[PDB]
C-alpha cells in the first residue's frame, strides 16, 4: 500500500440492492423478459448477493423461465431465483 | 382501433346478415361514442358507403344503405373536437412543458404518444405520426421505436393498411434487429404475417404468423384469436399435410381455442376433417369455412377464391395419388356431387395444370401423371438458364 | 361423528342438501370448537359428500362456501385445498378455466403464499388439467413441478401413484 | 386497379364459392336426392 506500489488507494463498495438491482437489471437485460417486471422488488429480495451471484437469479429465472417455455422472463420467477440464489449465497 | 378497423370492415362487408353490417357498427356507433372516431369513421363512413355505407348525419344518408349506423352527428365531432382539442390542449401544454421544462426524453415523447394514440382513437392519420415522430424524434429507446411500431401498426392497421406501415414495420424493426429481444418480431412477423396477408402472406407470413403465438397480440390492433385463426387458415391452406398434420393436427395452442371461438369450427378442423381425405363431408366445409372464417375477415374475405379451389383440387391430388387409376365418376358421381359442374371446375385445374389428373369426361375416369426425370428438375431447366441468358444478353447488352 | 355418517346418511337423504347449509355453521360449529379441527373436519365432511357420490354441485356450492368460509372467518388457510378440490370439480366440472384460473391461484397460493407440498398436489392436477386441455409438456411442466417439487416434499402414495 | 394486389392468375375469375355452395347444396342436395 505504500505508493508507488499501490499509489492511489480505493475501496469498492457497497454494494447492496441498488449495485445488484443494476447489476441485475443489467443482466436481467441480456435475456429477454416479461414487461411488469420490477427488478428493484426483485433486489429487494436480494440480500447478501453479488454482482455475478445476480447472474444466478437471471440464470435461475431464466431456469425458471426456460423451464417456463419461456426466453421471456416474469417478474416472479427472479424474485423466486433471489431466494434460490440467497440459497446459494447462504449455502455452503 | 383493431374492433374499429374490424368492425369496420365487417359491416363494410355487410352482405350475409344485417347483423355483419349490425353488430359491427353496433359497438362502432357506440365506439364512436368511446373514441372521437369521426376523421376516419367520418371516411369510414365514406368507407362502406356507396353501398350500404350510405345513411348518415353528415356524409350520406340513403335508403339503399342497410348501415344508418354509417351515420354522424357534428356533436360527435363537437364533442371530438372538444375531446381532440381537450387532449391536444391537455398535451399541448404539457409536451410544450414537456419542451418548456426540457422535460423527459421519452417523457416529452411520452405525451408525444399520449397526443399521437388520440389520433389512434380519433381516427387521425396524422399528428400521431409526426407526433410519433417528435416522439421518435424525442427517442432515446428502441422501445420508443417499438411504440413507433405500435404506432405505425396503429397507423395502418387502424385502416388495415398497407406497405408504408409495413415499410415502416420493416423501417422501424430494421433499426435494430433485436425485435423487443425475443417480442416485437412478433408484432413485425404479426402485423407483417398482417401486411404480407395483404392480400398475401399466402405461403410467406403465414407460418410466421403461425409461428409466433400467442406472444403478443395487440388489443387495439389485433386479438389472439385473430393471428390463431388468421394464421391457421393460410398457412393451413397454403402448408403441407405434414407441416398442418404436424401443427395444425394440433398444438395446445389450438387445444386451448379449438371451438373457443367456434370463430373456426372448420379451418383445419373441416381441413382435417377434409385431411381426414373426406370427399363429400369437406365439400360443404369449404364454404362452411369460408362465409364463417373468409367473408368474416379482412384479408379472409379480400383474397377469397385463392383459398376456394386448391384444397378443392388439392384432396384430388390425394385422390390421385390414392389411385393412379380412379373413376372420375367414382370420384365425381360415387361422391354424390354434381360430376360435370365439378368436373368442370375440375376441368379448370386441367389448364391450372397442377393436375397430374388423368380425366375422362366420358368414362368419367381419372389417371396421373409423374415428374420422373423430366420432374421439373431435368424440366425447368431451360428458362432457368434462359432468364440468365436474358440478363447474359442483358450483360452483353452493356457492352457500351 | 354422525354428521360424517349421518352426513352421508345426509347424504343417503340429499339432507346432504340440509346439511350443505349446515356445513357454513358447521364451519362456525367446529370454528365453535377450533379452526384447525374445523379446516381438517369441514373439508372432510364435504370430503364425505364427495364420496356418497355427489352432484358438483354440492359440493362446488359447499365447497365454495368453505372456501369463502375460509375468508370470512379469518381463513386465506387451504381454501384452496378446498378449492384445489373446487379446482378438482372445475377437473371433474372439466372446467380447466375454473381449475387453471383457480389453480393459478392455487399456484400463486400455493407459490408459498401458500403450502408447497400442496403446491405440488395442484400442479399434479394441473397436470391433468393440462393433460385433459391435453397440454401436455404443461401437463409435463405441473406434473414435473408437481414430480420433481414431489422429491422435495412426501406425496400420498396415492400422488405416488398418481 | 388499386395498387398491390396478390397479383397474377390474373384475377382469374369469381361467383364459385357460392355457386359451389349452392351446389354444395345442390350436388350434395341431388345428394341427398340421391
Amino acid at each position: 500500500l505504500r505508493p508507488g506500489r499501490i499509489d492511489r488507494k480505493i475501496e469498492f463498495p457497497p454494494p447492496s440492492v441498488a449495485a445488484r438491482a443494476e447489476i441485475l437489471r443489467i443482466h436481467s437485460r441480456k435475456m429477454n423478459l416479461t414487461r411488469g417486471i420490477n427488478l428493484r422488488k426483485v433486489a429487494e429480495k436480494m440480500n447478501g448477493c453479488s454482482g455475478a451471484d445476480v447472474k444466478g437469479v437471471c440464470t435461475e429465472a431464466g431456469m425458471y423461465a426456460l423451464r417456463e417455455r419461456r426466453i421471456h422472463v416474469t417478474q416472479e420467477d427472479f424474485e423466486l431465483a433471489v431466494g434460490k440464489v440467497m440459497n446459494k449465497n447462504q449455502e455452503t | 382501433n383493431y374492433e374499429v378497423s374490424e368492425k369496420a370492415f365487417l359491416l363494410t362487408q355487410s352482405k350475409v346478415s344485417i347483423e355483419q353490417r349490425k353488430e359491427a357498427a353496433e359497438f362502432v356507433l357506440a365506439k364512436i361514442k368511446e373514441e372521437e372516431m369521426a376523421p376516419y369513421y367520418k371516411y369510414l363512413c365514406e368507407e362502406y358507403l356507396v353501398n350500404n355505407g350510405q345513411s348518415d348525419l353528415e356524409h350520406d344518408e340513403k335508403s339503399d344503405s342497410l348501415n344508418e349506423w354509417i351515420k354522424f352527428d357534428q356533436e360527435l365531432y363537437n364533442e371530438l373536437c372538444k375531446k381532440n382539442e381537450s387532449k391536444i390542449k391537455e398535451l399541448n401544454e404539457k409536451i410544450q412543458k414537456l419542451e418548456e421544462d426540457d422535460e423527459g426524453e421519452l417523457e416529452q415523447a411520452q405525451a408525444w404518444i399520449n397526443l399521437g394514440e388520440y389520433y389512434a382513437q380519433i381516427g387521425d392519420k396524422d399528428n400521431a405520426e409526426k407526433t410519433l415522430g417528435k416522439s421518435l424524434s424525442k427517442a432515446i429507446s428502441t422501445g420508443a421505436k417499438i411504440d413507433v411500431m405500435l404506432t405505425i401498426a396503429r397507423l395502418g392497421f387502424f385502416y388495415n393498411d398497407q406497405l408504408y406501415v409495413k415499410e415502416k414495420l420493416e423501417a422501424v424493426n430494421s433499426m435494430i434487429e433485436k425485435g423487443g429481444d425475443w417480442e416485437r418480431r412478433n408484432r413485425y412477423k404479426t402485423y407483417y404475417g398482417i401486411h404480407c396477408l395483404a392480400v398475401r402472406n399466402f405461403k410467406e407470413a403465414a407460418k410466421l404468423l403461425v409461428d409466433s403465438l400467442a406472444t403478443f397480440t395487440s388489443i387495439e390492433l389485433t386479438s389472439y384469436e385473430s393471428i390463431a385463426t388468421y394464421a391457421s387458415v393460410t398457412g393451413l391452406f397454403t402448408l403441407e399435410r405434414t407441416d398442418l398434420k404436424s401443427k395444425v393436427i394440433d398444438s395446445p395452442e389450438l387445444l386451448s381455442l379449438i371451438s373457443t371461438t367456434a370463430a373456426l369450427q372448420s379451418i383445419s378442423s373441416l381441413t382435417i376433417s377434409l385431411y381426414a381425405s373426406d370427399y363429400a363431408s369437406y365439400f360443404p366445409y369449404l364454404l362452411e369455412t369460408y362465409a364463417n372464417v373468409l367473408i368474416p375477415c379482412k384479408y379472409l374475405n379480400r383474397h377469397a377464391d385463392f383459398f376456394v379451389r386448391e384444397m378443392r383440387r388439392k384432396v384430388y391430388a390425394q385422390l390421385l395419388e390414392s389411385y393412379k387409376t380412379l373413376s372420375l365418376k367414382s370420384m365425381a358421381s360415387a361422391f354424390g356431387v354434381s360430376v360435370a359442374f365439378l368436373d368442370n371446375d375440375l376441368g379448370k385445374f386441367i389448364p391450372n395444370k397442377q393436375l397430374n389428373c388423368v380425366i375422362d369426361r366420358v368414362n368419367g375416369i381419372v389417371e396421373t401423371n409423374r415428374p420422373d426425370n423430366k420432374n421439373a428438375q431435368y424440366h425447368l431447366l431451360v428458362k432457368q438458364g434462359d432468364g440468365l441468358l436474358t440478363k447474359l444478353q442483358k450483360y452483353g447488352a452493356a457492352v457500351r | 361423528t354422525s354428521i360424517l355418517e349421518l352426513g352421508q346418511l345426509y347424504v343417503t337423504m340429499g339432507a346432504k342438501d340440509k346439511l350443505r347449509e349446515f356445513i357454513p355453521h358447521s364451519t362456525e360449529y367446529m370454528m365453535q370448537f377450533a379452526k384447525s379441527k374445523t379446516v381438517k373436519v369441514l373439508k372432510t365432511l364435504i370430503e364425505k359428500f364427495e364420496q356418497v357420490p355427489d352432484s358438483l354441485d354440492d359440493q362446488i356450492f359447499v365447497c365454495e362456501k368453505s372456501i369463502e368460509f375460509a375468508k370470512r372467518e379469518k381463513r386465506v388457510f387451504l381454501k384452496h385445498s378446498l378449492s384445489i378440490k373446487l379446482a378438482t370439480l372445475h377437473y371433474q366440472k372439466k372446467q380447466y378455466k375454473d381449475s387453471l384460473a383457480l389453480i393459478n391461484d392455487l399456484l400463486r397460493e400455493f407459490k408459498k403464499l401458500d403450502d408447497k407440498p400442496s403446491l405440488v398436489d395442484v400442479h399434479l392436477l394441473e397436470s391433468k388439467v393440462y393433460h385433459k386441455l391435453r397440454n401436455l409438456a404443461k401437463s409435463k411442466a405441473s406434473l414435473t413441478a408437481a414430480r420433481t417439487a414431489a422429491n422435495s416434499i412426501y406425496c400420498p402414495t396415492q400422488t405416488v401413484a398418481e | 386497379q388499386t395498387n398491390i394486389w396478390e397479383e397474377n392468375w390474373d384475377d382469374v375469375e369469381v361467383d364459385d364459392d357460392f355457386t359451389n355452395e349452392l351446389k354444395a347444396e345442390l350436388d350434395r342436395y341431388k345428394r341427398e336426392n340421391q
